[PDB]
């Protein structure tokens, strides 16, 4: 039983905490609770191999961008989250991808692009163009709702694979 | 290089239009010019003593657009950026008065506040850690609440504008009067300033590992109190701070309502105006397509394009 050090990154309000809490606690709650820096641990079996998840849920407000260099150097996998109803959240993915690729100094770096809030009717972001960004990063793209439990085990569990098969 | 200040008069006049039609549009196109733009607008607006107009209105339109309320100002916008810049420019002394004492304390401490059973060392006594944390906090929060009146009038008026905006929008929702303020003064000011003291130049030393971690625990505590959230249903291991949260909620509410209650509003600019024009020229094409849409801005955005073209012409004639 090894343990993977996953880091959930992206713009404020995209649902990084909701994803972690859907995973970790298996329920949802709409609320106002912006994150500074939360950490969670959860032991789980993926593929039949029992492992332990070490999940850092981050603050994506600009004035916390000094924090990242740290969380990036120590992190093994990066879950890059945007909101399928927010195109700004989507363009902010570029900041992250490009710092991750300096601090680690690799174009290969375990990572999964996440299109959260997919339960909502107001898509401003089409799978197609997310599909493509991901394909151009050479990484998997997974749509999710933390609201519905949809794509969530998938999204964390894929990023684990990304690290193992890395 | 740039033209005399007189050359931009018609331009300036349009920018300063109350409806802020130009600024709204620019908020759409800037993209990666976002800081630079913010920087220029503020200098211009401050020069006109119209910052309030800029920030109240631009914050107001962002509240208008929101629809969903637990996402408000949670992302990056031009509005968020303006606020960040305006707050650095005018609220540093406030941050020093309220925070410096306790930040210095935390740096030069050497006892751990670690609560998470997983991070605890051999022999490390979580009972003491919690006591150290709760004390640091107790002091800090005292100093914060007692700087309620050191915050400059104009910023407070802007916070006032925020309260009135979410009023109109969500009259029946009785949480947003304080949350909207919490998001700027804690999430986007104080909590960062604790996390990264260099922010407002409180101290320029990298924290010890423990100080580093203390500032984080602290800011987590303060952001939870700021939000009015008791620990337990999220991270498990922070239960021991809820008494601090429970005994300070009413003071946090007072502090957040009071802070906005001010309803009385309390050199050459060709460099700045030139540079703003440069940005308009640059996003010339994206600006056309916004003036292809109807509504009451269209009028103004077309006058814009005129002047943008016209000014670029005048600058060519200046060119050698
Ligand atoms: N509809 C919907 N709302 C979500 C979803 N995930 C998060 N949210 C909401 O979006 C807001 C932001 O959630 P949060 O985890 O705090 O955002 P963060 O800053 O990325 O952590 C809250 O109102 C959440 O309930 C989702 O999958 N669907
Ligand atoms: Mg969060």
């Amino acid at each position: 039983m090894t343990e993977y050090k996953l880091v959930v990154v992206g713009a404020g309000g995209v649902g990084k905490s909701a994803l972690t809490i859907q995973l970790i606690q298996n329920h949802f709650v709409d609320e106002y609770d912006p994150t500074i820096e939360d950490s969670y641990r959860k032991q789980v079996v993926i593929d039949g191999e029992t492992c332990l998840l070490d999940i850092l849920d981050t603050a994506g407000q600009e004035e916390y961008s000094a924090m990242r260099d740290q969380y990036m150097r120590t992190g093994e996998g990066f879950l890059c989250v945007f909101a399928i109803n927010n195109t700004k959240s989507f363009e902010d993915i570029h900041q992250y991808r490009e710092q991750i690729k300096r601090v680690k100094d690799s174009d290969d770096v375990p990572m999964v692009l996440v299109g959260n809030k997919c339960d909502l009717a107001a898509r401003t972001v089409e799978s197609r163009q997310a599909q493509d960004l991901a394909r151009s990063y050479g990484i998997p793209y997974i749509e999710t709702s933390a609201k519905t439990r949809q794509g969530v085990e998938d999204a964390f569990y894929t990023l684990v694979r990304e690290i193992r098969q890395h | 290089k740039i033209m005399p200040e007189e050359e931009y008069s018609e331009f300036k006049e349009l920018i300063l239009q109350k409806e802020l039609h130009v600024v709204y549009a620019l908020s759409h196109v800037c993209g990666q010019d976002r800081t630079l733009l913010a920087s220029i607008l503020l200098r211009i607006f401050l020069h006109e003593k119209l910052e309030s107009l800029l920030l109240c209105t631009l914050n107001d339109r962002e509240i208008s657009m929101e629809d969903e309320a637990t996402t408000l100002f949670r992302a990056t916008t031009l509005a968020s950026t303006l606020m960040e810049q305006y707050m650095k420019a005018t609220a540093t002394q406030f941050v020093h008065h309220a925070l410096k004492d306790s930040i210095l304390k935390i740096m030069e401490s050497k006892q751990s506040c670690e609560l998470s059973p997983s991070k605890l060392e051999k022999n490390e006594d979580v009972n003491t850690n919690l006591t150290h944390l709760l004390n640091i906090l107790s002091e800090l929060v005292e100093k914060i609440f007692m700087a309620s009146e050191i915050l400059p009038p104009t910023l407070r008026y802007i916070y006032g504008c925020l309260q009135k905006s979410v009023q109109h929008k969500w009259p029946t929702n009785t949480t947003m009067r304080t949350r909207v303020v919490s998001g700027f003064v804690f999430l986007r000011l104080i909590c960062p300033a604790i996390l990264n003291p260099r922010m407002f130049n409180i101290i320029s030393d990298s924290p010890s590992p423990i100080a580093a971690r203390t500032l984080i625990l602290v800011a987590k505590s303060v952001q939870n109190l700021a939000n009015l959230v008791e620990f337990g249903a999220k991270e498990p291991y922070m239960e021991g701070v809820n008494p601090f949260i429970k005994s300070n909620k009413h003071r946090m509410i007072m502090f957040l309502d009071e802070l906005g209650n001010v309803p009385e509003l309390p050199t050459d600019l060709s460099r700045d105006l030139a540079a703003l024009h440069e940005i308009c020229v640059a996003h010339s094409d994206e600006l056309r397509t916004l003036s292809n849409e109807r509504g009451a801005q269209q009028h103004v955005l077309k006058k814009l394009l005129a002047i943008t073209e016209l000014l670029q012409q005048k600058q060519n004639q200046y060119t050698k």
